[PDB]
């Protein structure tokens, strides 16, 4: 449904962790949100300046860690889909 | 501080001496042969009255104890004045009777309790052959002549009245206000008037009159302040074409939305006018809406998902005709459709019988008036502000009278009502539980000659001889005392209120009923 | 308490009456007593202030699909949430009214809680650990019937057990 | 109409939701301005250092998804339009 531009990337910001594990349950207020999620859409690559596409270090499916200060909210079919650059997601995980 | 405490009958007659000289002064007006009384004004310029309320209020004692006998008894009138407007003399002179007779009774060592309990009895019986005595006001002559007498024997007064409720009906409001010419005036406003100008003298139309007439012209009402031009384009713009003045009823039009307006009046590319939206808080919310249900249109607002970008024709209120005066517009007739504009009534009226505050029944009976009735202002002329006063009490004292006429209906005046529900009242076998309620019952039956006895008093004759002949008479048979002529009450005129009769023989009796039953009293000991 | 007429009478009320009124008179379902009558409602139980749309619209679009109307006491329902709430009344999409919670400070906890208790619902808040974007049908409160008159609501009777209606009650006299 | 120059885009911000899935009607007021609309317009494309121009990730048509951050909204003939440039719109719904 979302196509990202050049180096956007779409990423569904995982919910916060709920049992720990020794089973403590956190409310959802206390618990901190995570900077990780799972890419649904990347996009092409960003045109560098002799044309072409940088190729990408991130595809459809891994989880990724991205900045808490990066990121814009899509309000489309109310999820909590973000869109964010290439270069703010710090690495992947697994 | 330190209490002196007095018994028995040392009590008793510090308390009947508080209640005779508060009485005494009230006397005084009573009856159309009543004469005024003066009381200074800190501030001067003294007030002089005919009312037994007013006269009343204004006593105090110097001694304690007598004045708790005052207090209890000026509390006789307050509440007569509060719930009839009317009869505070009566209801003092009756409760004067009932202590005067009831001091004897508990002198013969009878239980005061037991004569508290006789005189609730006879009262109880008297109200319910008042209520068959009663006869309802339907003509407009009666009004007048209930209005006459309790204006003190002024037609002029008694006309105006009657006028007055004729115009704006039984839904409509009156008031009293001071007039500039020396002869009463009657002012109706009809339809809706929210006493608010215009907001620039640009809207007017017509230099004659410096007045703004829209003819046929849209009204928008809306609950914020509207300051840029914007949003007011929209509607603007839909006004514009129709051809129709537009009527801005908003809180506020300043900025660049009163200069589009003022502009475009001054070119001729539309006709409009601005005025604030009357009414402070809540208030101006619950008119505001009601102007809408009058006018047929709806109340712009974000508060109810209406905005005033998207605001259409339909959403505007309509009206044959309405012009804006320098403080205050009238809206001649709206659109709205009656039956929405009955159901709005209905629900004011709904919360009128839940009212608690006096603003707030009297300003929610202003709004019934203004949405399915009238507003008529009588302006009492008077050469100086003391006859002023004067006038207005008498004024008011009439209002209140015809009021309570068309309420519960009229009875024969000048104490003939109650000496007639007397008779019928013991007819019916009025009778208490042991010989002391049987004098409680006789203590109101001689009380209820009073009111009649002090008229008479007053007018110089015979209390006496003239109680004797009216008691031998049936009907409306009375005696008139400006006159002094036996004769028809009602057709020679003396009409009374039966609320206002009702209402002043029930304080009475409660008030007076407790002085009996007291054998101890406790005031403030003096300073030495 | 002072009476307007000159007899005794007696006034009885049954259930639960908190004595205060709607935001908005557009609640009204009938304009002849001036009263907005929900039958078989949902009540929604909250101790904080409601003024955005964003996270009542999860709950009242739970209750849009039984089609049973929503009363929601909370401390104050304004701006936007008020907005919504008086749209979809007039519409007729979706019946509902809203009243401010009863009793100040941890009265109006305590209150809270015994309708809860009543209603067979939860109140919802941050302090238990609900959230009023997840707060379902089942955390909602129940009854058969609830007026809402210009200064007071009467709930008529509550959905809950009458087991734990009266082991509230019982910890409430101990409390005494 | 309106022509856009070298990486400006001209998008029509659609209308804030009404209805709903269960058909709650949201006021005017209380709906949130999406960040969405269509493409009216389209450069011809930003002139990169070593001349011509980049090709273009929008064609006229398209729905955008744009930061609510960008956009300038343009007078013309009174309908609301946000000129900004290519790099702010972050997607493309379908
Ligand atoms: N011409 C009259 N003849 C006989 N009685 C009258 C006449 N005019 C008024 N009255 C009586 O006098 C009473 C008016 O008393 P008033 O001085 O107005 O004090 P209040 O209004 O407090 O009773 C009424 O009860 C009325 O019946
Ligand atoms: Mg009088």
């Amino acid at each position: 449904k979302l196509r990202p531009l050049h180096d956007r990337v779409v990423v569904k910001r995982i919910e916060a962790e709920r049992k720990t594990a020794s089973g403590i349950v956190i409310p959802d207020t206390a618990g901190e949100k995570p900077d990780q999620g799972e890419v649904l859409a990347v996009g092409d690559g960003k045109i560098l300046d002799d044309g072409s596409k940088r190729p990408m270090a991130v595809k459809v499916g891994d989880k990724v860690l991205f900045g808490k200060y990066a990121g814009q909210t899509v309000k489309v079919e109310g999820e909590e889909l973000l869109v964010l650059r290439e270069d703010d997601i710090m690495a992947v995980i697994e | 501080a330190a209490k002196e405490v007095k018994f028995h009958d040392s009590a008793r007659e510090r308390l009947v001496a508080g209640v005779n000289l508060l009485a005494n002064a009230v006397k005084t007006t009573l009856g159309p042969k009543g004469r005024n009384v003066v009381i200074e004004r800190s501030f001067g310029a003294p007030i002089v009255t005919k009312d037994g309320v007013t006269v009343a209020k204004e006593i105090e004692l110097k001694d304690k104890f007598e004045n708790m006998g005052a207090q209890m008894v000026k509390e006789v009138a307050s509440k007569t004045a509060d719930v009839a407007g009317d009869g505070t003399t009566t209801a003092t002179v009756l409760a004067q009777a009932i202590v005067r007779e009831g001091m004897k009774y508990v002198a013969a060592g009878m239980n005061p309790m037991d004569l508290k309990r006789g005189i609730d009895k006879a009262v109880t019986a008297i109200v319910e052959e008042l209520k068959a005595i009663s006869k309802p006001c339907s003509t407009t002559k009666e009004i007048a002549q209930v209005g006459t007498i309790s204006a003190n024997a002024d037609s002029s007064i008694g006309e105006i009245i009657a006028q007055a409720m004729d115009k704006v009906g039984k839904e409509g409001v009156i008031t009293v206000e001071d007039g500039k010419s020396l002869e009463n005036e009657l002012e109706v406003v009809e339809g809706m008037q929210f006493d608010r100008g215009y907001l620039s003298p640009y809207f007017i139309n017509n230099p004659d009159k410096q007045v703004a007439v829209l003819d046929n012209p849209y009204i928008l009402l809306h609950d914020k302040k509207i300051s840029n031009i914007r949003d007011l384009l929209p509607v603007l713009e839909q006004v514009a074409k129709a051809g129709r003045p537009l009527l801005i009823i908003a809180e506020d039009v300043e900025g660049e939305a009163l200069a589009t307006l003022v502009v475009n009046n001054l070119r001729g590319i539309l006709k409009t006018c601005a005025v604030k939206a009357p009414g402070f808080g809540d208030r101006r919310k619950a008119m505001l809406q009601d102007i809408a249900i009058l006018t047929g249109g709806t109340v712009i607002s974000e508060e109810v998902g209406l905005s005033l970008e998207k605001a259409t024709l339909e959403d505007l209120g309509q009206a044959k005709r309405v012009e804006v005066a320098k403080e205050h517009t009238t809206i001649i007739d709206g659109a709205g459709d009656p039956a929405k504009i009955q159901a709005r009534v209905k629900e004011i009226r709904v919360q009128i019988e839940e009212a608690t505050s006096d603003y707030d029944r009297e300003k929610l009976q202003e709004r019934v008036a203004k949405l399915a009735g009238g507003v008529a202002v009588i302006k009492v002329g008077a050469a100086t502000e003391v006859e002023m006063k004067e006038k207005k009490a008498r004024v008011e004292d009439a209002l209140h009278a015809t009021r309570a006429a068309v309420e519960e209906g009229i009875v024969p005046g000048g104490g003939v009502a109650l000496l007639r529900a007397r008779e019928a009242a013991v007819a019916k076998g009025l009778k208490g539980d042991n010989p002391d309620q049987e004098a409680g019952i006789k203590i109101v039956l001689r009380a209820v000659e009073q009111p009649l006895r002090e008229i008479v008093a007053n007018a110089g004759e015979e209390p006496s001889v003239i109680v004797a002949k009216v008691l031998e008479g049936k009907g409306n048979y009375g005696y008139n005392a400006a006159t002094g002529e036996f004769g028809d009450m009602i057709e020679m005129g003396v009409l009374d209120p039966t609320k206002v009769t009702r209402s002043a023989l029930q304080n009475a009796a409660s008030v007076a009923g407790l002085m009996l039953t007291t054998e101890c009293m406790i005031a403030e000991a003096p300073k030495d």
